[PDB]
């Protein structure tokens, strides 16, 4: 049950939480809740005991992902992780590519333990957020 | 015209013939120099000109041998003057000289202990990489889906230079697992497996991030990628000339 | 009074001529590096070579386009 929070850049933007894919270890879905400066989205996904755990944020079709690693707490008989995404600390080439191309920034989660039976690991797009801002290119991207 | 700087200590030369021989099928005068045994130094220039136009450096644990045959500054001098280079560095043989040269070139390979681990892969035995990760169509344009084999791989980070030429890419779920606790060197499709570099004088270097790629056992899967890789690396595949402007 | 430390080195220009009484000095812009790196890094490499950071550390770059 990890809760990944994208504190904010500005306002709040939106979430398109679409999956449109096959059944790859599906479990409960993300539930959004604005409760503080950090607008936290709580999801309850399965295979909650992984050795490698990362969150890729970007556009896979263009190979511009960014890896975020979570902090694990030992509540006991539980699985909670908090990914703290800062929309003003994101890579320049990513914000500019998100603006130039009207493609949503997808956030995918990966858990795998190096020994689980094949198809017991999770590689699913848990979020798909969009922005509508004024991203200037007067200092253009390397892209 | 071509050198072959191998090291019988780690990976002998015998198991690298299936492609080497092919070079001699075309016009290629091959010279050999086993850094592990030889004590003399190589000679790169004739009369302030280039004796050799190509170079190859098979895996080598590192040490004074290649450091003396070809130091970083000598490599950069041989590169600035039009001359092609082919490097390889698995997670077992990372020659510090080659690592520093590359870092000078923007390509940051991974250190000794780090190895690219990647679940969600077709086979548990080794790092099979699908033909979907090819990035340049002017280097090798895949016709039908093929799976390349990397036994012990090693990714590399890259700067945003106009000269660098990505060729392959790591699987999106692949990470560099250090034995000692450290930050993961690469993670996902931001770590490259095969890289190229075209100098401003149209010289070309290519770094293959593994030693199990150009071997003989894996020929069937890799036969058609390695040949075009060598062709591009040796200015025999995609060279352009301008006339009557 | 001027001492040798007061004058930092020139990394982008070469001195091609200086008159007999050092009255007119002619420098020349050097061509950009072939490997496409900053001439300042080339300079610092050739100059401060005896002491380099021999430790391996992730260079903390940005996302490759
Ligand atoms: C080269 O490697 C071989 C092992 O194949 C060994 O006999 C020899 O000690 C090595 N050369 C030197 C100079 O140590």
């Amino acid at each position: 049950f990890p809760s990944t929070a994208g504190k904010s850049r500005v306002m709040i933007g939106k979430v398109e939480p679409r999956i449109g894919i096959d059944e790859t270890v599906p479990t409960t879905i993300t539930v959004e809740d604005p409760n503080e400066v950090i607008q936290v989205n709580f999801a309850i996904e399965s295979t909650n005991k992984p050795f490698q755990n990362t969150l890729l944020i970007g556009l896979p079709n263009k190979n511009l992902e960014m890896a975020f690693e979570p902090e694990i707490k030992d509540n006991g008989k539980l699985s909670m992780y908090k990914y703290r995404i800062d929309l003003a600390k994101l890579d320049a080439a990513l914000l500019q590519e998100a603006s130039r191309s009207p493609e949503p920034i997808k956030a995918t989660l990966i858990l795998a333990s190096s020994t689980a039976k094949p198809k017991e690991n999770l590689f699913r797009e848990i979020l798909q957020l969009n922005l509508n801002f004024d991203v200037d290119h007067s200092d253009s991207s390397l892209v | 015209r071509t050198l072959v700087l191998y090291d019988q200590s780690t990976e002998p030369l015998e198991e690298y013939s299936v492609y080497l021989k092919d070079l001699e099928q075309r016009n290629y005068k091959l010279e050999y120099l086993d850094i592990n045994s030889t004590s003399t130094t190589v000679d790169l220039y004739d009369k302030e000109q280039r004796l050799f136009d190509n170079i190859i450096v098979f895996p080598t644990k590192g040490g004074k041998n290649l450091a003396r045959q070809i130091p970083v500054k000598q490599l950069i001098k041989f590169f600035e003057n039009e001359g092609n280079i082919l490097c390889m560095s698995s997670p077992g043989a990372v020659p510090n000289t080659i690592r520093l040269f590359l870092n000078e070139l923007g390509i940051y390979p991974s250190p000794k202990g780090h190895v690219i681990r990647d679940y969600f892969s077709p086979s548990s035995e080794e790092l099979v990489v699908s033909s979907n990760h090819l990035l340049n169509k002017y280097v090798y344009n895949a016709r039908k889906s093929e799976d390349f084999v990397f036994g012990e791989s090693s990714a590399a980070l890259l700067e945003n230079r106009e000269q660098i030429v990505p060729i392959l890419n790591a699987p999106r779920t692949s990470f560099t697992e250090s034995k000692g606790k450290c930050n993961s060197w690469t993670s996902g499709s931001q770590g490259f497996l095969v890289v190229g570099f075209q100098n401003l004088n149209n010289a070309r270097l290519v770094w293959i991030g593994s030693s199990d790629f150009l071997k003989n056992k894996n020929q069937d899967s890799n036969q058609e990628f390695a040949k075009e890789l060598l062709k591009w690396t040796f200015n025999e595949k995609s060279v352009i000339k301008s006339v009557h402007a | 009074m001027i001492t040798p430390l007061d004058v930092p080195p020139l990394d982008y220009f070469d001195e091609v001529f200086t008159s007999e009484n050092w009255m007119v000095r002619i420098y020349q812009l050097k061509k950009d590096d072939a490997q496409g790196r900053t001439l300042r890094d080339v300079g610092e490499l050739t100059r401060s070579s005896t002491k380099t950071r021999r430790s391996i550390k992730r260079p903390e770059l940005g996302l490759r386009v």
